């Protein structure tokens, strides 16, 4: 009968859709690897899919996936155990090294462009004519680290222009240089910005950017990695 | 409970976003409407602009027509009394024609004719809007996924109000326009068909409805968790993967043994949702055209 | 075993309990203290459902069912074969679920992400706990909980429903359904928008988030934004479940009559309770 036929058909359709869904989702990260970076012996039942090509705008590159990949960076990690499945101890300082929770990715060393080919992110002081329009304005507040010491003061907000939201606080350090702080990791209070991830002596260590007026994708990832990284690695200085 | 990212600490504002042009006839765009500080804590502050358009106006005109046809009848049930209308608002009902008129358009206004009028308006209202989601897509040079997904919703609705009634051979099978009346119709439908818990498509549809809430809570929370790396910039993470797309997949992988990619997560999503009404529409279409009783059918698969 | 970029993330540290004792993977799966906790509670619970099957003398998945105590036992313990087994599996399930969340917290700690995922999961947990613990306790008997069978849980849904008439008239049930419906609408739209920008017309360049805001604004005169929509999805599905728990928490405790009859407070309001005509007068 037709009802019984429909339900059995649908199940077959469902096995096939999951099949497609699973393969679509293997366009990055595969084939799987041993802890040593070589193709793993057992890959599972799903094959890699046929390649596809994204063409980016403003002639910003084009991408085909899946395809061989490498980290494009060196990884200061070493084995702690004689078999599969254990952790890899940083061979250095994981903060500086870009490993663990402080990991970052070799993304393109250029700024994200908007639909009109302008830098998506800019300092407010250089984006006609953006302004804090509601809420507490952080520009001018002292920045306190998680050791309860002042690390510097907030001199600007870096804004996503097309989206119209605040992405970074630009912070002046006691030597006169600045670093970018993820907005998404600061607590704006009445009389300060409090930053839990970092202790005040880790700020000088934040990654710096090549130009006062734009941030690249790679620059972004390094800054974001380093700051999140402090949650675990600053932790000794907590301690309060 | 650190900085927990459901509401924004600081809002900013700049020159107004009139938006992408591509092949969009700019004469048809309203200006930007008001800014809401209230929205700005949660989403965007900017209201507007909207694209007017011919199809847009046909859609919006016909839509109101529908809403008004139903409303005009409710005032007639309220005896033209404002207090009665307000008291019995959810009890009013624009019911289809009686079984005997079958599939014909010759029902009296007070006897299923107004329902057919209102349905006609509803029908052009939806389909004209569907063509919209395609066109606004086309003007910007975009994929057709929205019109595609929308079609799955339109499928359930068509089956309920149009396709099944025609296959039963009468408009009395269709759904009345009323708040509570539409709920009673629903319950009755199940009762009069052996209980929809025995319809395999009802339980598939539930699985997907539940699964869409499972999936959206997973996606929503995941993105908020990695937004300290700008993970909510999903198109840029597709073209040039960052550590947010990486920690995201590694969470799921270490948790449950597999993971998605920024692009493929959005493929799971569309299907999770479109399957709801897809399986549901088939469920309802078979009911009474092919199976009077799902329990009985259940008890043999035959 | 590893994704091509996984290794730099598998460092020591994170765990809530036990220092480095349980800090390792198995295949792709992170273990942790709560991984071991999860396994212990889940095997126990499965062994006992296996025992339940043996005692009722079947192996058919469509007929194994684990029933709570009979009502006359109230909130007390019950002999194993008369709902004690149900009580112990319920403890197992809970410990399994809370452990799963807690393991997720260790994974968060390790990766340096926010705790949003497990927090969102706790909402599902509390829905379950409402049906098997908060509602039975407030009703005064374990027997009001649902049975653990693939088909028998549906009977339970259905009887609970029709005890109060058409359950559709639960106000909280209605707010709940609006959310599941809206959550799905949003899921489909989010999906469609991202993909349609990622996958433009033949031979065009990948669209940008500006095209995305634009299409949606062109369509409905608003756009919530990239951060916005992920907050929205989360809100819609959590609110969906919160109102579910709420609609069941009030049922049979503060309201145990026909739901349809609750609506009479509006109809019977003194200013119009008596005007002839319309539906109710
Ligand atoms: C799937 C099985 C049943 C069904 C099952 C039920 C059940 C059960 C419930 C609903 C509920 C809803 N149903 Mg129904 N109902 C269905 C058919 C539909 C159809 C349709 C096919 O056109 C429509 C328009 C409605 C719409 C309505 C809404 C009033 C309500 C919330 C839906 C929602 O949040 O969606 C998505 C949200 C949106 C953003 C758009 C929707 C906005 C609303 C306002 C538009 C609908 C009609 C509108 C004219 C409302 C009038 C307002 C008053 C004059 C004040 N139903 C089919 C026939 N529906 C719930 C309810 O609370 O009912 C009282 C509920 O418990
Ligand atoms: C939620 C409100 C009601 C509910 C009423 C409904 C109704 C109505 C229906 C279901 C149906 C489902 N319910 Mg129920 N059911 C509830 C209680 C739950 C609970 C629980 C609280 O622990 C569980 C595990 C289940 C699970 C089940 C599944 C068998 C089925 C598909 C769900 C789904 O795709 O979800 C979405 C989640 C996913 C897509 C992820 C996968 C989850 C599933 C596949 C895992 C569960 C497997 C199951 C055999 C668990 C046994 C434990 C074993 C050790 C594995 N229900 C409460 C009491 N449920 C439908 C059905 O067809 O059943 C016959 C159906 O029509
Ligand atoms: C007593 C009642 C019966 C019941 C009988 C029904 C019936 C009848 C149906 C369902 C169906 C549904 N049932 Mg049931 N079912 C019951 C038990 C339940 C239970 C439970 C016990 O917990 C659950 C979880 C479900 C849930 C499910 C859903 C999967 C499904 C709703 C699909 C949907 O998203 O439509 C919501 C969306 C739509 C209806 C599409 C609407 C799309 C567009 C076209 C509307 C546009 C409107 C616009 C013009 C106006 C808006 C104004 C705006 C402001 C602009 N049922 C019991 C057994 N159920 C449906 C189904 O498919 O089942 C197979 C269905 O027909
Ligand atoms: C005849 C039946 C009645 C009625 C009976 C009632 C009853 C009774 C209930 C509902 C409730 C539900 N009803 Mg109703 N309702 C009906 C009509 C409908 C209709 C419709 C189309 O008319 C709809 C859409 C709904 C839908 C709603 C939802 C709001 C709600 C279910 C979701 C939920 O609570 O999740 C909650 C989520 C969970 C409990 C799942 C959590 C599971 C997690 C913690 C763990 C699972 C892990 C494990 C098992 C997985 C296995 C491991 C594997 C390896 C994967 N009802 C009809 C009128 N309704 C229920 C509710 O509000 O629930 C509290 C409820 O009890
Ligand atoms: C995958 C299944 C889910 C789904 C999919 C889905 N729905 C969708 C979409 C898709 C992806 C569409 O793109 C389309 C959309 O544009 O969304 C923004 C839509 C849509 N689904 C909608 C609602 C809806 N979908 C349904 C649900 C679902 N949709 C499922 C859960 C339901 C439920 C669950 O009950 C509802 C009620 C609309 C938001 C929209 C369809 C728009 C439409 O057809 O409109 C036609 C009629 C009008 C143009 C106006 C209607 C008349 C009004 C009563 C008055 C006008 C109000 C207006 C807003 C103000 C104007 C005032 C002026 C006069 C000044
Ligand atoms: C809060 C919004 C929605 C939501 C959220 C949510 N669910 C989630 C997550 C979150 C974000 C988790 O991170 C977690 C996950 O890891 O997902 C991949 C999860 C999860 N929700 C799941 C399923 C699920 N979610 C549900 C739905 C919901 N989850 C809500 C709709 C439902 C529904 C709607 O029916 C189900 C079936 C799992 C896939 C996963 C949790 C898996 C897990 O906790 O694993 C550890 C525990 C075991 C391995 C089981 C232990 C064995 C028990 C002792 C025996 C089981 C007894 C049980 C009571 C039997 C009942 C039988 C039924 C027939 C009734
Ligand atoms: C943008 O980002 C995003 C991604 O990333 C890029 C993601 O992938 C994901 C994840 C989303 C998907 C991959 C989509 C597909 C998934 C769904 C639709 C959800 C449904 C999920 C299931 C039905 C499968 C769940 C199965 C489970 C629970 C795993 C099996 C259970 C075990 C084996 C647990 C046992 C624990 C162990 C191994 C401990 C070991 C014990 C001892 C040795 C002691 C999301 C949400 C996302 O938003
Ligand atoms: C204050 O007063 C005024 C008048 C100003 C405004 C008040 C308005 C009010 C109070 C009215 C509110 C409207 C209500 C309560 C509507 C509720 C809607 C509901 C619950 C409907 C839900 C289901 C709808 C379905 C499933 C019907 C689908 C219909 C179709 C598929 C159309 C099929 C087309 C037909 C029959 C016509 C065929 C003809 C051609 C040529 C195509
Ligand atoms: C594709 O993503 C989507 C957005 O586009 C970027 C949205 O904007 C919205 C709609 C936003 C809402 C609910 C705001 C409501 C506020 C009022 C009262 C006007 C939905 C559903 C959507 O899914
Ligand atoms: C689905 C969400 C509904 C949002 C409605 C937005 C209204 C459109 C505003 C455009 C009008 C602009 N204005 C005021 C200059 O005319
Ligand atoms: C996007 C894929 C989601 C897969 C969900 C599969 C869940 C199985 C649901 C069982 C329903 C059983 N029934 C009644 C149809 O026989
Ligand atoms: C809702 C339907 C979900 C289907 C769940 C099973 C899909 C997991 C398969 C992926 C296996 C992981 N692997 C081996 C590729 O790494
Ligand atoms: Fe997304």
């Amino acid at each position: 009968d037709l009802a019984s036929l429909a339900i059995y058909s649908f199940w077959i359709f469902l096995a096939g859709l999951i099949y497609y869904l699973q393969t679509e989702n293997m366009r990055e990260g595969y084939p799987l690897e041993n802890e040593d970076g070589t193709p793993a012996a057992n890959q599972g039942p799903f094959p890699l899919p046929k390649p596809k090509t994204f063409i980016l705008p403003h002639g910003r590159g084009t991408l085909t996936v899946p395809g061989p990949e490498s980290e494009d960076r060196p990884i200061a990690l070493a084995r702690t155990a004689v078999s599969e499945g254990f952790p890899h101890a940083p061979t250095g300082d994981p903060m500086k090294d870009g490993v663990g929770p402080a990991s970052w990715v070799a993304r393109r060393d250029l700024p994200e462009l908007d639909g009109h080919g302008h830098n998506k992110i800019k300092p407010m002081k250089a984006a006609a004519g953006f302004h804090v329009s509601a809420g507490k304005n952080p520009i001018g507040l002292p920045v306190r680290g998680c050791d309860l010491e002042i690390a510097g003061k907030v001199v600007d907000i870096w804004v996503d222009i097309p989206e119209q939201m605040a992405r970074f606080l630009e912070v002046e350090l006691k030597d006169g240089s600045t670093r970018l702080l993820p907005m998404q990791m600061v607590k704006v209070q009445s009389n300060r910005v409090h930053v839990n991830a970092l202790s005040s002596d880790l700020f000088a260590g934040i990654p710096t950017i090549k130009s006062p007026t734009e941030v690249t994708l790679l620059e972004e990832d390094k800054i974001c990695g380093y700051v999140a990284g402090g949650l675990m690695y600053a932790a000794p200085k907590r301690k309060s | 409970a650190e900085y927990q990212n459901i509401f924004s600490q600081v809002q900013v504002r700049g020159p107004a976003d009139l938006g992408m042009t591509e092949d969009v006839n700019l004469a048809n765009r309203s200006g930007v409407g008001p800014f809401s500080t209230l929205l700005g804590w949660f989403g965007n502050a900017q209201l507007g602009p909207i694209y007017l358009g011919s199809l847009g106006v046909l859609s919006l005109f016909s839509g109101l027509m529908w809403f008004f046809t139903i409303g005009i009848w409710f005032w007639y049930q309220a005896g033209w009394n404002p207090a009665v209308f307000l008291r019995d608002l959810f009890f009013f009902s624009l019911e289809p024609p009686a079984p005997e008129y079958g599939l014909s358009f010759a029902a009296p206004l007070k006897e299923g004719g107004l329902w057919l009028i209102a349905s006609f308006f509803m029908f052009v209202a939806v389909w004209s809007w569907w063509g919209r989601t395609y066109l606004r897509a086309q003007a910007l040079g975009m994929g057709k996924h929205t019109a595609w997904a929308f079609l799955s919703a339109i499928w359930l609705w068509m089956v309920l109000g149009f396709i099944r009634p025609i296959l039963m051979g009468s408009w009395s099978e269709a759904v009345p326009y009323g708040i509570f009346s539409h709920l009673d119709w629903t319950n009755n439908f199940s009762l009069v068909h052996g209980n929809l818990f025995y319809n395999p498509f009802h339980g598939l549809s539930i699985a997907f409805l539940y699964g869409s809430a499972l999936l959206f809570a997973m996606h929503g929370a995941t993105i908020l968790a990695v937004s300290r790396f700008g993970g909510e910039r999903e198109l840029e993470q597709i073209a040039d993967r960052g550590t947010a797309a990486e920690r995201a997949a590694l969470f799921w992988r270490w948790t449950m043994g597999f993971n998605a990619t920024m692009e493929g997560i959005h493929r799971w999503a569309i299907w999770m949702a479109v399957l709801v009404t897809l399986t549901g529409g088939i469920g309802i279409l078979l009911s009474g055209t092919v199976v009077d009783n799902w329990y009985v059918w259940g008890q043999n698969h035959g | 075993a590893l994704l091509s970029f996984e290794r730099k993330y598998r460092v020591p540290g994170g765990t809530l309990v036990g220092g480095n004792l349980f800090d390792f993977w198995v295949g792709p799966f992170y273990v942790g203290f709560f991984g071991v906790a999860t396994f212990f509670f889940a095997a126990l619970g499965i062994i006992l459902i296996a025992w339940s099957a043996v005692l009722q003398g079947t192996w058919n998945p469509q007929l194994i069912s684990v029933y709570p105590p009979a009502l006359e036992y109230g909130l007390g313990g019950a002999p194993l074969a008369k709902g004690g087994l149900w009580q112990i599996i319920t403890i197992c399930a809970t410990g399994a679920f809370v452990s799963w969340a807690l393991r997720e917290v260790e994974i968060c700690r390790k990766l340096g992400i926010g705790y949003h995922i497990p927090f969102a999961f706790a909402f599902a947990i509390l829905a379950y706990l409402t049906l098997v613990l908060f509602r039975p306790v407030m009703m005064g008997a374990w027997g009001y909980a649902f049975p653990y069978g693939i088909w028998t849980h549906l009977d339970w849904v259905s009887n609970t429903g029709y005890t109060y008439g058409n359950f559709h008239y639960n106000p909280a049930h209605m707010i709940a359904i609006s959310f599941f419906f809206t959550n799905a609408l949003a899921l489909a739209l989010h999906g469609a928008l991202v993909l349609s920008a990622a996958n433009p017309e033949k031979g065009k360049e990948m669209r940008t988030p500006d095209h995305e805001d634009t299409f949606f604004r062109d369509l409905v005169g608003y756009s919530i934004g990239t951060l916005g929509i992920h907050r929205l999805g989360l809100l819609l599905s959590l609110s969906a479940v919160f109102f579910s728990a709420l609609c069941m928490i009030i049922t049979g405790t503060i309201w145990f009559d026909q739901w349809v009859d609750w609506w009479q407070w509006w109809v019977k309001l003194p200013w119009w309770a008596n005007i002839p005509g319309g539906i109710n007068g």
